[PDB]
């Protein structure tokens, strides 16, 4: 969310 | 709702104090692990010798119990860091024992003190165990917000307590978290225990704290004041302070004994309750960016890219977003075509970027409120979003939607508009490459044409996180630069961090663009006052931008639209923290860099102290053109 | 229990189709996201620039439904290895085409047919595709046991059907997937989707396959046979394979029309579901293992590190080991001690590596049993296990039992033993260091004393998995050798794999050791017969021990000690796979080396290939002494 | 000239010694460090026991001589791989001890030989040495062409000589050291003393050890034949092997006793130095290449990069390219404009990439030669090269030359051309993105308008080179992925290799370019029928171009341009060596690619046996546009 | 289990 | 020489 992507 | 736990330094029997604890309403026992008053020998003789069993069984509990009710709490005797040299290598044994014992057992947490300015030898030898097998289990070290010789009644004749301001000095305690955490490379398995006295100090003591990986929250009983009825309860500025712990979700440990004696025991924990359940219930914002709270994502990147179906829904759930453009729009239209021309002027629409079709909607919506008259081009280079929009013109649009697959830098429009609509804004305004974009379709906007948005401006503010910069750490990848990470930018619910000064306009855009060859490549220098003692780890980064006149869209904290939550803000990382003394003054230096391939943003910080050059030449991060 | 899905070629509605499907059962639908007759042109002009949606709108389903309930599928005319050059472009932007709107609707897995012996290009397309973006769905290759040339009816009159056997032949559909995943380089997001026949081909061609990471299997209602009451079954070799399938907890895929027309839909799935219930139920080992099926873990170092509370509790769940220890204790008491010595004769029994107590409980129970006279010494160098048998010797145990807190290779033993006890072995038997310890502890054995183990011997056998070398492939770490984590030994629950040879002995060790200077160092050459045509991985190691004269202890799968499962197999993997042809040599050479700090194996094939000498001088694992 | 060394099995006095073999010419001497017949026990009392120094004393020689002119011997009782196990832990122990003494002395080289099969545990034995301490040393690996068993004379009545053709039984020492390099991983440390025998081998044989790491050649003085005054020489087929070893620049070793006693022992080193002098001196393009010989270089990017003075400087040295291109203008002059038309006919000429003006001068020349008029355009993107064409355009040329500092994708021509003249040619031909070049220049072409080259075509051979594929090897570099250098070409001029099929063409360009769209991608399967036993390292590449008509110049090797050295050839690597076996056929896929931004090539081997995907998505090597 | 330790 | 650059 919030314009990201991927991550953990 | 709130995860609780007892903090006892007497347990006779510990099956039957689990139980108690557990009656009590509790979640979790802090507890020694072997005798607090046992001090143990294990250098000189007769002593090093003493027979029998060192401490209770592990067999005493279910491995369960071991690993999620107990936390170990390090003997009170080990002294590492003692003048004497026999304690100093008594204690060393001492604490690897006890360590050795809780990873033994499988303890979820262990508790250690930090009750004075030098813990070398303790922070030695926590690394040494760290590095020492089983990865899994947490250091919590216990740190008060107020040192107990900082807080002593005022009663030694020959030593008054200082009644002068010391500003660096009420922050003591923090200089001993920090020093320790460095000793240990910023382990993450090394949080706070906050310990709360019964007197809170200055806000800045108490504000040194924020971005600090604080995992629980020491509440001794003594703290709390009595009501009319008898019960324990707290004083507002305590609450207020409560309240900013729920936030960080600690685990709240109540220690001492019960000094509310004819009003049972677990009335402490029922008052925490009530704290939060009397808290104010999260916004739409709060409760759609549940879950992202300091969660690091990678920035979208449209243009390179061909975002995913859920991701163009994700931007579709944003209800102030599109009513703002379609309010722009609307506004545009009325200005365009005066009432007269009503039914001879049709004013032609290219909506830039079309994605699913949401502000095509819009645009249609806001014509049948002006009462215009409209023609449609959906320009989208994404084919498989090109497939949603030309389901949506066969069934429901017709001939006044055009759907054009393309790039609108290639893009042969057949006329000229009178407006441009797009929505190509990242969290940082220009980092999805919408002047790149706008530029390139700029040819076919008629020459009084308005394109929407008509400016947009990004900002950066210095921010403290050692909680995000441990996080960006952890992203070091094989095959490739081990300090990359520090080079990129992320998208990030910014949340346990300290805002250091007031965000400062850095890069702005205006479309059309009438400064011939454009140049987009942008050099910025910021100036930020700090008023603070502080530690700088990075640059929040947001946007504002003038959809049409008064219709904005601010994702800026002071200015932030109400209820959008499309972008989170943006953070750029710097490889080493740095040191920030009250009344310096932090100065940033942003570039905006391209070639015909990429664009890219190179950063440095140059006062305090200088940093390195951050991503140059886009060497760990570009965006694709 | 049974997974399900559903392979259709026609979607009129796909609302309507979801909905029958999920009423008959099934879990996922197989369908084409593009129309399978759907044929288009990117190149060619007029047909290139067909207007219209290319396909159905994204906005049908919700995400959940398209990232779980929908596989898609690769039309049928894209043939990017066809011999026309415009048909292998067209193919090949319309397979990139296909993949990316799967990607875009974030479908769980896209099926691609295997359907001739040449698919190089359609492997570089989906390489391509496959590093380009989001990193998460399957690809399902749809590859028959029996190719359509090798099943086809013998009605052509000048082409007859051979009938002679061609043993490599009717292996060819295995090569044809083999060449894909190698052209791919063994991607982890490429899987086995495998058809099944009306008619099986040998056993040969079947076993093919162990090993191989199959994700579904496809069954064609054509090969259901028919029962007395009308409702359609299985021949009972493929009910056997079904069996072989539901272990490896495939997905079963049910394709074709109702050939069982006046006997509805659901009862092909009605059948699997019943052989799925009517299957043979896990046994003690089975339900234990359950979980770790080919889970790679490191083997356990009792030496060089302090077990941890519930690895000890692990240990202690395997009701069989201890009883035969404690069987072995009984016959040793008995042959040692005559009747008439019964009351007078103390014997003096050492446990050595005592961990929290089984074995001096084992040897208590033992001496009951034998009504015989011990003095026990239990000697354990964890000092934290050390705390749970000093609880046990003061509450129950008494003067008995002396527990010794001390390496048994530093021990100065005050009395000489007439037995050592010991439980200090791997998965490989000597991997734990067992031959150094009691080789320290020997000295104070009485000249006539016994030692409970006397003896053990590791076992090799050569295996095939493309399942594991994957799984350990994906074992890269930063900061170490790339090609490491070849080099070091598993423990692992092989469950996935072809077993290619009988395992033969490697290494021996006896207790008390009588060849002066010991040396636990050794060079072992076993010659493998290899009666398929296969791929080498790695070699499954086991053991066997002989704790006294005919009482055992075994893990090697022919001698297996019935519910015991202390001890799942070791895995030698190796770098580089190598292919074996029927009736070749697989010649493998292992060493038991060491200094005075560690202890590690090196091992190398030598034929019908040679390999790398694996692990030289312990570069990637070593056993600390 | 020839670096030559004596072999001794025995040495009395070592500075005695040393000065004999330094008096008759010898450079360097192989000589035993221990006694040969010493053979000692390290297991066994008494004799492992024995007092008194283990060999001669260090002390001896100076560290230079030690360093500089000792090869050490192993000893020729040790057996590593002896069946008896008490002579195979004497033997490592022996090894170990010897190894680590030529390690102590600083021996330039020691020499272990390979006169069996079985050299398992010779191999990890040397394995394990070169993984402990000083990696400086080399290992040379006596090997013979002709094993022992396969040159004994047939006087043994009940065993005759094998008088059958054994094709791959008379190649068994070349797999003798296969195995044994295989085993010890390709050790750069690891090299070839290939022993010569009194009869030499089939050609196959020899051919074998192309490729091959050969530091030394072992000539025993029995080989040797006399001439009519009594002196030593060689057979002619001798002397053919001597000039390819000379070639290789081996280091040469004179071994055995003097059989040409009346005519002293220099005499074989005096026939060694004639034959060196007595060899075919080097041409112009083996002058020019000397020190090129198997040097990896990465292939130049003209485009992406703007090329340095020098490099320019090295184009122009090579003389027959350029009076090729003069020829070609010349012809091209003389077919479009006819006598009558001397005058008045003005051909427009651009040279297109004109770097620092020899095109420019090579049109000039070919217009006065031609008797024709010239207008010429001199382009040139790179602004270095733009400042010697301006200063050249000034000084010299006038206003015939205009010089236009642009990429030619993107001048905006004032005029039409008649002719277009470029070398934009890379080894592979396209490989510098010529036709993405050319292509984009095309629309300034008149309509009858010339490019010269017209035409070029790349070519591929497989090659064998374990000394190449050990190069490509050690290519690994930090913070990319480890087996990148195996995805990239290089330009190296190949020298010890074996190619193993004739070249045949990859991808074919043609300009002007009338296939609308053009489409410069390609894909290509090629199939080399291989004749000999051997292993497959990569692919060679070169190109042959016409330039105009019959008026070509190329780098393939059977019709290479005499004298031309602007090109070596490129190689394409594969990740992992393939074995092929004589009448096997090796089919190679070739791939070029693209995107708006960067050209890539990918490639697999898929028979006799399929390699990954080599650079796919142009993940290790890309060409920017 | 089975001797084994870490993996995932 | 011969079209390359780099190397030792
Ligand atoms: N040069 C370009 N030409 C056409 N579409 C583009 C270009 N660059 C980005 N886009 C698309 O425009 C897009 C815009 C999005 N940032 C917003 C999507 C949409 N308008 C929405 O607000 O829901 C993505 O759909 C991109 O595929
Ligand atoms: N040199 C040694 N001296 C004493 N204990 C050792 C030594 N090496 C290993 N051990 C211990 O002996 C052990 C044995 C285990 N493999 C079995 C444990 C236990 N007897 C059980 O069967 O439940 C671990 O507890 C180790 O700490
Ligand atoms: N698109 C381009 N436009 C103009 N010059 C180019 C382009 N691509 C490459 N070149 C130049 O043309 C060149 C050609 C060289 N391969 C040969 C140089 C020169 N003609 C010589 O034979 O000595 C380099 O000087 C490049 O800078």
């Amino acid at each position: 969310s919030g314009r990201g992507k991927g991550g953990k | 709702r709130v995860s609780s736990g007892r903090d006892l330094n007497c347990v006779p029997e510990i099956a039957d104090t689990l139980g108690a604890v557990a009656k009590q309403g509790f979640d979790f026992l802090c507890m020694p692990v072997f005798h607090p008053r046992f001090k143990r020998e294990f250098i000189q003789e007769p002593a090093k010798n003493r027979p029998g069993p060192q401490t209770r069984s592990d067999l005493l509990l279910s491995g369960r119990d071991w690993n999620t009710l107990i936390v170990g709490k390090l003997s009170p005797w080990i002294r590492p860091d003692s003048k004497v040299e026999k304690i100093r290598r008594n204690s060393e044994a001492a604490m690897l024992q006890e360590l050795n014992f809780g990873a033994y057992l499988g303890l979820p947490a262990f508790l250690l003190p930090l009750n004075q300015e030098d813990n070398t030898n303790l922070a030695r030898v926590l690394t040494n165990h760290i590095h020492t097998g089983h990865h899994s289990s947490m250091f919590w070290m216990r740190v008060p917000l107020v040192a107990p010789e900082d807080l002593r009644d005022d009663i030694i004749e020959n030593a008054p307590t200082t009644h002068t301001e010391e500003y660096s000095g009420e922050e003591k305690t923090w200089m001993w978290w920090h020093n320790f955490r460095t000793l240990c490379d910023y382990s993450k398995r090394i949080a706070v225990a906050l310990e709360i006295g019964a007197d809170l100090p200055s806000n800045h003591v108490i504000d040194r704290w924020l971005g600090e990986p604080i995992k629980a929250a020491i509440l001794p009983t003594s703290i709390f004041l009595t009501n009319k009825k008898g019960f324990p309860v707290l004083s507002k500025m305590h609450q207020r302070l409560i309240f900013r712990l729920l936030k960080l979700e600690v685990q709240f440990i109540i220690t001492g004994t019960n000094h509310h004696s004819e009003k049972e025991f677990c009335s402490y924990l029922q008052y925490l309750e009530y704290l939060s359940q009397n808290r104010p219930p999260p916004n739409a914002y709060e409760l759609f960016a549940k879950g992202y709270e300091d969660y690091l994502q990678s920035p979208l990147q449209p243009l390179m890219d061909n975002l995913e179906s859920q991701t163009y829904e994700v931007f579709e759930k944003d209800p102030i977003k599109y009513s703002q453009y379609q309010q722009a729009i609307y506004k545009c239209l009325l200005d365009r075509v005066p009432e007269e021309e009503k039914d001879t002027n049709v004013q032609v629409l290219m909506v830039l970027g079309a994605g699913r079709g949401p502000l095509v909607n819009a645009s249609l919506r806001a014509a049948k409120q002006a009462d215009r008259r409209i023609k449609l081009y959906a320009v989208e280079k994404n084919p498989n979003a090109v497939v949603t929009l030309e389901n949506w013109q066969f069934e429901e649009w017709g001939s006044q939607v055009t759907v054009v697959s393309s790039d609108m830098r290639e893009w042969v429009a057949p006329e000229k508009a009178d407006i441009i609509v797009s929505e190509l804004l990242g969290s940082f305004a220009d980092n999805e490459l919408s002047p790149e974009c706008l530029d390139g379709a700029q040819h076919f906007l008629k020459d009084d044409g308005v394109s929407i948005p008509g400016e947009y401006t990004s900002f950066l503010a210095p921010i403290s996180s050692s909680k995000l910069y441990n996080e960006v750490r952890a992203c070091r990848e094989k095959d490739r630069d081990p300090e990359a990470q520090f080079e990129m930018p992320y998208v990030v619910r910014l949340h346990n961090f300290h805002q250091l000064s007031a965000p400062q306009p850095c890069f702005t855009f205006s479309h059309p663009n009438r400064d011939p060859m454009i140049d987009n490549n942008r050099y910025c220098t910021l100036e930020f006052p700090v008023e603070v003692n502080t530690v700088l780890h990075g640059f929040a980064g947001y946007f504002e931008t003038v959809l049409y006149q008064d219709i904005t869209l601010s994702i800026r904290p002071e200015t932030h639209s109400p209820g959008m939550f499309s972008w989170f803000p943006i953070l750029f990382p710097i490889k080493q923290p740095i040191t920030v003394r009250e009344g310096q003054t932090i100065c940033v230096r942003f570039w905006r860099c391209s070639n015909s391939k990429k664009v890219w943003y190179e950063w440095a910080v140059t006062a305090p102290v200088c940093s390195a050059i951050h991503n140059p030449t886009g060497r760990s991060y570009t965006i694709g053109l």
